[PDB]
């Protein structure tokens, strides 16, 4: 019946939170709004523009952005759980593996570059290759 | 006679599209027998002499 | 011919498998890939089960 | 009637084609043909009677 | 009427903090190799 | 053909069922997968 | 690339003529905003009167947002100043006020 | 049971119903009656003067308002077809979804369909 | 089961046995090239102790299992059966036996490997089979005759699918798509028909003679009666390099439409890039002996041949042009398949480019036959075929089967697979440029560290991997309730920053895909009336 200025609960709990009131007085309340709009602007008070704004325009469901309100934070805690989780497992299955090599020690190294030397290979570079104990 | 409530699939009208496609038909199948014909009469004159020699 | 129009009749009238063609044909030709080709693949992973397990290590 | 059945077999060109067996059994005799002439070229049995019915 | 740029003011104030993070960006992709160079015992230390 | 609803028929899994509450059937896929590197391994070597 | 802006501007206040609800001027306006072509003062009243016909002022209220950042234009101001304030005062539409300070 | 002569296309019934009588010797049967398979449906028509699939392009010109929206015709519930501008290609290619109860709109383009079944029981 | 599924004739229902088969093969293979990489992170025999022949069985395996056996089936089979008969409209493909025959001729091919790997003989020649390795000489057993019929059943499947999806696109396509306006992906996987037309026959042929060569006593290309094994590497090689972009091609008009999709825009000259395209296939012939550099034939052939691959580099650039102006000046919403092309677009023209590099006729003097070659071609096998089935399924999952997807789930997954990916792949380089062999269970103690971080990198991947069969369990299990909360993205496109979301409900997707405008997937023999364009 074009109710005029409609000052309730219903355009603070709009501007607040719109997604928690279960999806049935929305089409009440938007068709007060578009009701209201039909007759001549008249200076909407604050409540009324700032609900149809929000109706509008969104960060709601289809403006929801792929980032969610703080998931970011989770994506990040994911990714260093994993990268934790597979140099654990490779680490534990290498223990596992062991090692059965009789090189890559010190002496097989300076034994090495010692003839390296001699030799004389690799002059303008790097004669220490060790790379392990 | 089967029934047809509003329309039998009649689709475009009897247009000159059928002598148009009866002409493409009888122009094919003429092409077809005319060049049969003639690679014969080419073969029987001279490819085949050739072929035997 | 004199058969291909009541052929076509019954085969639309009894739309069933098997196409009514070879019907021996393929009760002939179904159990004998069962009978041959298991029977001759069963001895390719049969035969070599003893001869498995060559660990070959050396240290 | 008849337009109905026109346009749902009209751009259907392929028939409601029953379980047919053929591409499981025509790979089944490839594969056993295939080991069959490798176990039977250089193997343990040196059968060639059965291969050739295979 | 040509209202504030000048193209240069916001131009350097824009692409300056973006082309120092890319650099930032590339550093850190060429020495993440270097800090395992690093680490690793390549010269015993 | 025209008799499945579009919803899990494009699957061969089944929800309803206790035989396997797709935990069966999701471990038995790990297990043919991981068998051929394994027994590979396993044939003419140690793991 | 030497294109007229006459014949799209009158395109523009043409379709905006029989705006018969909110769909087509949605469309025309997506449609202006998505040419480099920076929307003059005119057809940015005639989108408003449309607005007003069709009686949506969050409609406005996004107009005017996309006025105020659609393109660089190494950043001018005064003119987005005197094209909104043209189109505030020469009728009405009190919306930029609000949304800012809340 | 017979052969059927199918001489036309408003009195066949079952498409396999028809398989087009022969000749053994003497001279080729012509390409009226002897032709197995649906085939007949679209040689025939075009031998009388009746097309199948066409491939002629709905009202381009025409911006389908409300008044006049245009007309698509289509038994089945929903509908693949959609506006490229009033030419041939203006804009960016596209098609709708219209539907027996509402209406859709090529959004940029702004011409509003509408699905039109023939009327079933 | 059986009545309909493994007697199915339905290519609805045989693109998802397509992607089971390719996803089975690819956590098989990736497992498999794990134990590959974990015997090789030290020298010595860390875990395979001895029996090199063994390591080489598992590379052979590992190669031809990630050609032909895993991702011919995805995007070339799996994804064009699905795509191809839905975007024409058609409501079924002609003769569909032809795709259930090219199907069921895999699994046995799966057998022969596996139970060739068993025997004691195995095929350790590498993936390349060039003689008299593979022949009585040196490698006995039925190992040899095994590969061969497994790659005579793959080819014999895709020339099959090749037949369908030609005889699909020229006969019957929809009367509203024409010549002039067709898309992007149905043109990829039509040129990739035509190469692998021209491509399988002389494959075919060369093998036969091998395995005739290795049956009837007798030698064309051995050595053993005059025969030179130049000639079949010649063929060989003629065959294998259309075989990349047959393999690249699609993920090309793949990540062309999620590109366009994405950018909220439309295609940038889509005349430039499909005769791009047709320009690479018809290109693709004229570099036949490019990769035989190392016999060394006259250098004006050299000269022709680096002439060859440098025109063939420009189409390339040309496209990679295409997608940068396409992205340039559009909106952008950071979704996961846009970070997939993004990881394309980067690290695949990163490889291309070090490729055309290599392309030089003398600087294979220091590269060929090296872990430069490696890493090369990992990188392009990754992007194009790797992260474009992550970005396939993660763009038409949602619709195809109507389940969605952990938005958080395939963010982590995709930054450690990107993660991993590169520090597996960017070290083998390093390993290239120095000299290293190829094909060797041990090295020298040189580059040990960079075995051990490809080792790590391994096993990130790895993570990753059962990280993304954890999410298809999920996604297949919880989809219901992952649609009804904020768990996952409902609609890959937001409204344009103009229009009220209220409007936005009857403009839910909307792009230039009609299986986008489909509802929920039908019956298979959908699609009643042909769609028509105005
Ligand atoms: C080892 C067991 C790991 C189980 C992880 C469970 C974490 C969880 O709640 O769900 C994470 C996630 C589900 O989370 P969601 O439902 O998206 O909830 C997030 C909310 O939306 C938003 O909620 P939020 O962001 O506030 O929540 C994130 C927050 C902190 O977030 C994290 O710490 C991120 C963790 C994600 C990766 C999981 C690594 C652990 O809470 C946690 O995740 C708890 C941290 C401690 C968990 C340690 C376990 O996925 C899982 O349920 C598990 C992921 C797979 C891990 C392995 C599963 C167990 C395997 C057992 C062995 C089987 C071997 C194979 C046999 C054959
Ligand atoms: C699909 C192509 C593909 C893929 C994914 C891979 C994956 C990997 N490859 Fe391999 N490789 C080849 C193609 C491929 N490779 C080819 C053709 C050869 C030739 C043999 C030769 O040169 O002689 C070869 C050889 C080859 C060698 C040569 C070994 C030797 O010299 O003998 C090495 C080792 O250096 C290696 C390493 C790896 C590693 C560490 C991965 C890791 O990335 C594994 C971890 C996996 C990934 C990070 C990708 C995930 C894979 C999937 C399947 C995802 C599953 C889901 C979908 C498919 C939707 N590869
Ligand atoms: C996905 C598969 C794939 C793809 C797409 C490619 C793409 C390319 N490849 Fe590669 N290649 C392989 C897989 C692939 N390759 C495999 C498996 C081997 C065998 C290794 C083995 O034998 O073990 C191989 C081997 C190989 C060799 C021989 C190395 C050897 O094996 O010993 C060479 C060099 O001639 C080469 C070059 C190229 C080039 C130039 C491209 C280009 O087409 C890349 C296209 C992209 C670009 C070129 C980017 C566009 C560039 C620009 C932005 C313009 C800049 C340049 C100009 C001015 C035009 N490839
Ligand atoms: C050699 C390997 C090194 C490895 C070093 C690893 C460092 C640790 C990981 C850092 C990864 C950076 C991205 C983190 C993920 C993320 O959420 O980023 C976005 C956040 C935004 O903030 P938020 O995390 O959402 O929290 C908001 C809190 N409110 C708003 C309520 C006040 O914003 C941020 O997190 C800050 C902005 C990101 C700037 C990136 C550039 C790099 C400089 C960062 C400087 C601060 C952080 C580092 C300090 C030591
Ligand atoms: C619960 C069970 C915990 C078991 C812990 C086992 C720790 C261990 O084994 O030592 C730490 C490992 C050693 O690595 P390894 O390979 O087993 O031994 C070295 C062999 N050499 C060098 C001769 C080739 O070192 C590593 O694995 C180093 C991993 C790489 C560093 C990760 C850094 C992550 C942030 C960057
Ligand atoms: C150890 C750490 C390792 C890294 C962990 C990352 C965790 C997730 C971080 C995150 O998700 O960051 C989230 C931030 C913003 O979040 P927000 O502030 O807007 O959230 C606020 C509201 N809650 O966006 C980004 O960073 C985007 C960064 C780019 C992502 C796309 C990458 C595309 C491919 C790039 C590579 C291709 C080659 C390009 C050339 C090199
Ligand atoms: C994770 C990365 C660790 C790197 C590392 O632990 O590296 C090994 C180095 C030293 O070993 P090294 O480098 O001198 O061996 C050189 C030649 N191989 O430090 C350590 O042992 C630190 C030990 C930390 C142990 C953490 C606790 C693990 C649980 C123990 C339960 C029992
Ligand atoms: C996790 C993130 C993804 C992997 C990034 C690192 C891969 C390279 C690598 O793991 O490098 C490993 C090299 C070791 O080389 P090493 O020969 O001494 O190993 C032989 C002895 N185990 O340095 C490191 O241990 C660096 C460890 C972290 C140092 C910073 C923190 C110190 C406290
Ligand atoms: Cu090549």
């Amino acid at each position: 019946a074009q109710t005029h200025a409609l000052s309730n609960a219903a355009v603070m709990d709009l501007q607040s939170r719109w997604e928690n009131m279960p999806s049935t007085e929305q089409q009440d309340i938007v068709s007060k709004l578009s009701e209201r709009q039909k007759l001549p602007w008249a200076q909407l008070t604050e409540p009324e523009k700032q609900a149809v704004w929000y109706i509008s325009y969104g960060e709601w469901g289809p403006r929801r952005p792929v980032l969610n309100k703080g998931d970011s934070s989770f994506i990040a805690k994911g990714v260093a759980a994993g990268l934790l989780f597979s140099v654990g497992l490779f680490a534990v299955v290498r223990m596992a593996g062991g090692q059965d090599a009789k090189t890559m020690n010190k002496e097989w190294q300076l034994k090495s570059d010692e003839y390296l030397k001699s030799k004389n290979a690799n002059p303008w570079g790097g004669y220490s290759q060790v790379q392990s104990k | 006679l089967p029934p047809n409530a509003l329309k039998p699939a009649f689709g475009p009208p009897d247009k000159v599209a059928a002598q148009k496609f009866k002409e493409s038909l009888m122009a094919t199948e003429k092409h077809a027998k005319d060049t049969s014909n003639m690679w014969v009469k080419i073969s029987v004159w001279v490819a085949l002499p050739a072929i035997a020699l | 011919a004199n058969k291909v129009i009541q052929l076509q009749k019954i085969f639309q009238s009894s739309t069933k498998p098997l196409w009514w063609r070879h019907p021996r044909s393929a009760l002939y030709l179904y159990p004998f890939y069962a009978i041959f080709a298991v029977a001759v693949v069963t001895p390719l992973l049969y035969i070599p089960n003893a001869i498995r397990g060559i660990k070959a290590k050396k240290a | 009637m008849t337009h109905l059945e026109r346009s749902r077999h009209q751009q259907h060109p392929f028939h409601m084609v029953m379980p047919s067996p053929w591409p499981i059994v025509v790979s089944f005799a490839l594969l056993s043909l295939a080991l069959s002439t490798a176990l039977t070229m250089h193997g343990y049995i040196g059968n060639m009677n059965m291969v050739y019915l295979a | 009427g040509r209202i504030g740029e000048s193209w240069v003011i916001t131009e350097g104030r824009r692409l300056i903090p973006e082309i120092f993070q890319w650099s930032a960006v590339l550093s850190v992709c060429l020495g993440w190799p270097g800090a395992v160079y690093f680490f690793s015992k390549a010269r015993k230390a | 053909v025209h008799f499945k609803d579009g919803v899990y028929e494009n699957i061969p899994f089944k929800v309803k069922g206790r035989k396997t509450p797709y935990a069966l059937s999701h471990f038995g896929f790990f297990a043919i997968g991981f068998a051929v590197p394994f027994v590979a391994c396993y044939v003419q070597l140690k793991k | 690339d030497e294109e007229t802006f006459e014949e799209f501007t009158a395109r523009y206040e043409k379709e905006f003529d029989e705006a018969y609800d909110l769909f087509e001027v949605q469309r025309v306006l997506n449609n202006c905003f998505s040419y480099d072509l920076v929307p003059a003062p005119a057809v940015i009243e005639k989108a408003l009167r449309a607005a007003r016909r069709v009686n949506d002022l969050p409609t406005a209220i996004r107009v005017f947002e996309a006025l105020k950042y659609k393109v660089e234009n190494e950043d001018q101001y005064k003119a987005y100043l005197d094209e909104l304030k043209d189109v505030r005062q020469e009728l009405g539409v009190p919306l930029k006020e609000e949304l800012f300070p809340s | 049971p017979v052969v059927k002569t199918a001489q036309n296309l408003a009195e066949v019934n079952g498409p396999e119903t028809l398989i087009g009588p022969g000749a053994k010797e003497g001279t080729v049967p012509t390409d009226l009656d002897q032709e197995t398979g649906l085939a007949r449906l679209e040689l025939l028509g075009k031998l009388e003067g009746i097309d199948v699939f066409d491939t002629k392009p709905l009202d381009s010109s025409r911006k389908g308002t409300m008044k006049d929206p245009i007309i698509i015709e289509s038994y089945d519930d929903y509908r693949y077809v959609g506006c490229t501008g009033s030419p041939a290609g203006s804009h960016t290619i596209m098609w709708l979804k219209p539907t027996v109860n509402e209406v859709a709109r090529c959004w940029e383009c702004g011409s509003v369909y509408k699905l039109n079944p023939v009327g079933v029981p | 089961m059986v009545q309909r599924w493994l007697y199915s004739t339905n290519a609805k229902d045989i693109a998802v046995l397509y992607f089971m088969l390719a996803i089975f093969s690819g956590m098989a293979g990736t497992a498999m090239s794990l134990i590959i990489r974990l015997e090789l992170a030290a020298p010595g025999s860390q875990y395979l102790h001895g029996n090199s022949q063994l390591f080489n069985v598992l590379v052979v395996g590992h190669a031809v299992l990630m050609i032909f056996f895993l991702v011919m089936p995805a995007l070339i089979g799996g994804f064009g059966n699905y795509l191809l008969p839905l975007m024409i409209g058609a409501t079924d493909t002609a003769f569909p036996r032809i795709n259930n025959i090219a199907f069921w001729v895999l699994p046995m091919g799966l057998v022969c490997l596996v139970t060739s790997t068993l025997v004691e003989s195995g095929a350790g020649t590498g993936w390349t089979v060039y003689p008299p390795l593979s022949s009585i000489q040196a490698h006995s057993g039925p190992s040899v005759d095994l590969a061969i019929f497994a790659l005579h059943l793959t080819s014999i499947s895709s020339l099959l699918g090749a037949i369908n999806f030609i005889v699909t696109t020229l006969n019957m396509r929809t009367n509203g798509m024409t010549m002039h306006k067709l898309p992007l992906f149905v043109w990829s996987i039509f040129i990739t028909a035509f190469l692998l037309l021209l491509s399988l026959p002389v494959l075919s042929a060369g093998i036969t003679m091998l395995l005739l060569d290795r049956n009837f006593n007798t030698s064309f290309f051995e050595v053993s009666g005059g025969g030179d094994p130049i000639l079949y590497e010649h063929l060989f090689w003629f065959f294998g390099h259309p075989e990349v972009y047959i393999l690249i091609i699609p993920g090309f008009g793949i990540i062309s439409h999620v590109v366009s999709t994405y950018s909220k825009k439309p295609v940038f000259g889509e005349i430039s890039m499909v005769y791009a395209m047709a320009s690479i296939g018809l290109l693709g012939f004229l570099v036949w002996s490019h990769h035989m550099y190392i016999v060394g034939l006259d250098a004006d052939t050299r000269a022709y041949f680096t002439s060859a691959t440098m025109i063939i580099a420009i189409p390339t650039g040309i496209k990679i042009f295409s997608w940068l102006a396409t992205i340039h000046g559009g909106s952008i919403r950071l979704a996961t398949p846009m970070l997939y092309a993004i990881a394309f677009l980067f690290l695949f023209t990163m490889g291309g480019l070090t490729g055309v590099a290599l392309a030089n006729a003398s600087l294979d003097v220091a590269f060929h036959d090296t872990y430069y070659v490696v890493g090369h071609f990992h990188y392009v096998l990754s992007m194009g075929a790797i992260f474009s089935l992550f970005a396939g399924y993660y763009y038409w999952s949602p619709q195809i089967l109507g389940l969605n997807y952990n938005e958080k789930l395939a963010q982590i997954q995709f930054w450690l697979i990107f993660i991993g990916a590169n520090v597996i792949f960017f070290p083998m380089h390093f390993l290239g440029i120095n000299g290293m062999p190829r094909r060797i269970p041990d090295y020298p103690d040189a580059f040990a560290g960079w075995n051990y971080v490809a080792s790590i990198g391994s096993f990130i991947a790895t993570l990753s991997l059962f990280l993304f069969i954890y999410i298809l369990y999920d996604q297949l299990v919880n989809g219901l309730n992952n649609k009804v909360n904020n768990k996952s993205v409902i609609y890959n496109k937001a409204p344009d920053f103009v229009e009220s979301n209220t409007i936005f409900n009857l403009n839910t997707v909307k792009s230039s895909s009609i299986e986008f405008l489909l509802t929920s997937p039908p019956a298979v023999h959908s699609f009643n009336t042909p769609a028509v364009q105005s």
